[PDB]
C-alpha cells in the first residue's frame, strides 16, 4: 500500500494495541508489547518509508500525512533524526534547482520566497515548531542558494526596485512592510551583499532622481531594516543619499528666495540636486550641446552654490537629467516628461523637421551607444512621437526621423521618460566589476583593521576573523595574495617562524 | 509657436572639495597618477592596486598615500572628521 495509508495502519495498531492493555492485558504488559509493535512497524524501516514517500509528501504538500509521519518516527529510536536527514537533503535539492539555471532567474527571488512559505508553515502545523528543525531547515537554506555565487544577492534587489516603485499593486502599508520583511528574511542567508548593497544603491539614485517611489516613510522602514542586522557603515552610503536630497530643497528654497528680487525673466523653472560624489555611485560624464537659455540657470545657479558654499566643485551629470516639454500638436496640447537626451533631440524640431541619425548625432551631442536608445523611443517603442523612415524595431545611420502627427492619446503628460529606469547589460557590468574590483580593498583594508586590534595572530584563526567581518566569501588564493601584498609593503610580517603566525608591524 | 518648449528642468550635479590642481593631497602629486611608494620602485611593486579612496568626509586620496596616514594617526587629514573609507574608485 502506499505511505499515507501505511502510515495509517500504523496508528491504528497502536491505538488497538493500546486499547487492548486496558481491557484483557495485564498493565505490565504494555511497556513491552507496544516497543515490540513499534520496532516492527517502524523501527525496522523508516529509512525505507522516507526514502519512498517523504519526497512526493512534500513537493504535494500533504499536510496531515506530514503530521502523523512526525509524530509517529518521533516515537522510535533515531525516527525524529532521520527524518531531518531526509527533510533537509530535500530543501537543498528542490532548492537548488531554483537558483542554478541562468536561465530561470526571472523567477529566481518569487520561487524563492514563496518556497520558504511552504518550508515554513510545514514546520508550524506538521512539525510543531520542532527548533532542531527550524535550526535545519535554516542552516541548509542557505546551503543550497550560496551554491550560485552572486546572482541571488543582485536578484533579490533587483526585486525590492520593482517594490519600491511607481505602482497600484503595493497599495498598502501593513502587507508591503510584510513583504519587505519576508524578502529580508531570506536575504540573511545570501553570501556577498556587497553585491546587494551594489545594485541596490545604484537603483535607489535612479529611483529618487527619476520618478517617484511607493512611500517615502515606506522607502525609510528598508533602511532602518538594513541597517540592523548588517552593519551601520552597510547602509552609511544611502543613509547619505537621502540626506543630500533634504540639503538640495534647503538649498533650492534659498536661490528661488533669492532669485525672487531680480524681476525675473527666466522662462524656465529649474530644480537642481546636488549629490555628495563620495556617496552616490559613479556616473561618468556627457558632453552634450545644452540651448543658450539653458547653460545660462546653470550657470546663474553654479554661482549661487559656489558660493555660500565656499571650497567646492560641481560638475554636471547630464545623465540622470529630465525635463518637462510642452508640446503643439494638432488634436491636443500634451507636455511630456522626458530625460535630457531626449529634450535636446527633440527641440531639433521646432525650427526644422525630418532629421537623420547623423545630422541629429552632430547637433546636440550624444554618444552612438546612448543615442541609439534614447532615439530607439521617441519612435520604435510604441512609435509615437517621432517616426523613422527606414522603419524597424533599431537604429541604424541614415534612418530618418519625422515629427509626427498622431495623438489620440487621452492623456496629457505622457512619460517617455522609461528609458532612464533600464539598466543595460553595459551597466550591469560595469556596476559588478566595481565591487569585484572593490572586495581587494575591502579585504586589505579590512585586514590591516584586525592586525593592529592583536598585534600577534595565526593565519586560520584570521581567515575566520575576515568571515565575520566581510560581508563576503574571500577565495583563499585572494587571500593568500593580500597578505602578500601587506608583508610587502610593511603592515604585517611572519614571526617566530612558522607561517601561521602574524605580527602587526607599525 | 514653437512646437515644444521646456516647462520644468530637473537638473543633477555632484561636488566634491576643490584641491588646487586636484592632487594627490599625502603625495600631492596627482589624484589619478601612481603614487609615491607606487612612483618609486623600493621594495614595494603593487603600483596596479593604486586607486582613490574617499573618506566620509568627502576628501579622496590615493587608497596607497593614506592607508599608511591611518596606521599613526585616523582622521580625513584635511578633515577632523575621523576617517571611515566609504568608496574605491576613480
Ligand atoms: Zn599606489
Ligand atoms: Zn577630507
Ligand atoms: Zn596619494
Amino acid at each position: 500500500r502506499e505511505v499515507p495509508e501505511y502510515l495509517n495502519h500504523v496508528s491504528k495498531r497502536l491505538e488497538e494495541e493500546g486499547d487492548r492493555v486496558i481491557t484483557y492485558l495485564d498493565h505490565s504488559t504494555q511497556k513491552p508489547l507496544i516497543a515490540c509493535v513499534e520496532k516492527q512497524l517502524l523501527g525496522e524501516h523508516l529509512t525505507a518509508i522516507l526514502q519512498k514517500g517523504l519526497d512526493h509528501l512534500l513537493d504535494e504538500n500533504r499536510v496531515p500525512d506530514l503530521a502523523q509521519m512526525y509524530q509517529l518516527f518521533s516515537r522510535v529510536r533515531g525516527g525524529q533524526q532521520a527524518l531531518l536527514q531526509h527533510w533537509s537533503e530535500y530543501i537543498k535539492t528542490f532548492g537548488t534547482a531554483i537558483v542554478i539555471n541562468p536561465e530561470k532567474d526571472k523567477d529566481m527571488v518569487q520561487d524563492l520566497l514563496d518556497f520558504k512559505d511552504k518550508v515554513d508553515h510545514v514546520i508550524e502545523v506538521c512539525f510543531q515548531k520542532n527548533e532542531r528543525f527550524v535550526n535545519l531547515m535554516k542552516e541548509s537554506f542557505e546551503t543550497f542558494i550560496n551554491k550560485r555565487p552572486n546572482k541571488p544577492a543582485e536578484l533579490i534587489a533587483k526585486h525590492v526596485d520593482s517594490k519600491l516603485r511607481a505602482g497600484n499593486k503595493e497599495a498598502t502599508d501593513e502587507e508591503l512592510e510584510r513583504t519587505l520583511d519576508k524578502i529580508m528574511i531570506l536575504f540573511r542567508f545570501i553570501h556577498g551583499k556587497d553585491v546587494f548593497e551594489a545594485f541596490y544603491k545604484k537603483d535607489l539614485a535612479k529611483r529618487l532622481l527619476v520618478g517617484k517611489s511607493a512611500s517615502v516613510d515606506a522607502e525609510k522602514s528598508m533602511l532602518s531594516k538594513l541597517k540592523h542586522e548588517c552593519g551601520a557603515a552597510f547602509t552609511s552610503k544611502l543613509e547619505g543619499m537621502f540626506k543630500d536630497m533634504e540639503l538640495s530643497k534647503d538649498i533650492m528654497v534659498h536661490f528661488k528666495q533669492h532669485m525672487q528680487n531680480q524681476s525675473d525673466s527666466g522662462p524656465i523653472d529649474l530644480t537642481v540636486n546636488i549629490l555628495t560624489m563620495g556617496y552616490w555611485p559613479t556616473y561618468t560624464p556627457m558632453e552634450v550641446h545644452l540651448t543658450p537659455e539653458m547653460i545660462k540657470l546653470q550657470e546663474v545657479f553654479k554661482a549661487f552654490y559656489l558660493g555660500k558654499h565656499s571650497g567646492r566643485k560641481l560638475q554636471w551629470q547630464t545623465t540622470l537629467g529630465h525635463a518637462v516639454l510642452k508640446a503643439e500638436f494638432k488634436e491636443g496640447k500634451k507636455e511630456f516628461q522626458v530625460s535630457l537626451f531626449q529634450t535636446l533631440v527633440l527641440l531639433m524640431f521646432n525650427e526644422g523637421d525630418g532629421f537623420s541619425f547623423e545630422e541629429i548625432k552632430m547637433a546636440t551631442g550624444i554618444e552612438d551607444s546612448e543615442l541609439r536608445r534614447t532615439l530607439q523611443s521617441l519612435a520604435c517603442g510604441k512609435a509615437r512621437v517621432l517616426i523613422k523612415s527606414p522603419k524597424g524595431k533599431e537604429v541604424e545611420d541614415g534612418d530618418k526621423f519625422i515629427f509626427n502627427g498622431e495623438f489620440k492619446h487621452k492623456l496629457f503628460r505622457i512619460k517617455i521618460n522609461q528609458i532612464q529606469m533600464k539598466e543595460t547589460v553595459e551597466e550591469q557590468v560595469s556596476t559588478t566589476e566595481r565591487v569585484f574590483q572593490d572586495r581587494q580593498y575591502q579585504i586589505d583594508a579590512a585586514i590591516v583593521r584586525i592586525m593592529k586590534m592583536r598585534k600577534t595572530l595565526g593565519h586560520n584563526l584570521l581567515v575566520s576573523e575576515l568571515y565575520n567581518q566581510l560581508k563576503f566569501p574571500v577565495k583563499p588564493g585572494d587571500l593568500k595574495k593580500r597578505i602578500e601584498s601587506l608583508i610587502d609593503r610593511d603592515y604585517m610580517e611572519r614571526d617566530k617562524d612558522n607561517p601561521n603566525q602574524y605580527h602587526y608591524v607599525a | 509657436k514653437k512646437r515644444f518648449e521646456v516647462k520644468k528642468w530637473n537638473a543633477v550635479a555632484l561636488w566634491a572639495w576643490d584641491i588646487v590642481v586636484d592632487n594627490c593631497a599625502i603625495c600631492r602629486n596627482h589624484i589619478m597618477d601612481l603614487c609615491i611608494e607606487c612612483q618609486a620602485n623600493q621594495a614595494s611593486a603593487t603600483s596596479e592596486e593604486c586607486t582613490v579612496a574617499w573618506g566620509v568626509c568627502n576628501h579622496a586620496f590615493h587608497f596607497h598615500c593614506i592607508s599608511r596616514w591611518l596606521k599613526t594617526r585616523q582622521v580625513c587629514p584635511l578633515d577632523n572628521r575621523e576617517w571611515e573609507f566609504q568608496k574605491y574608485g576613480h
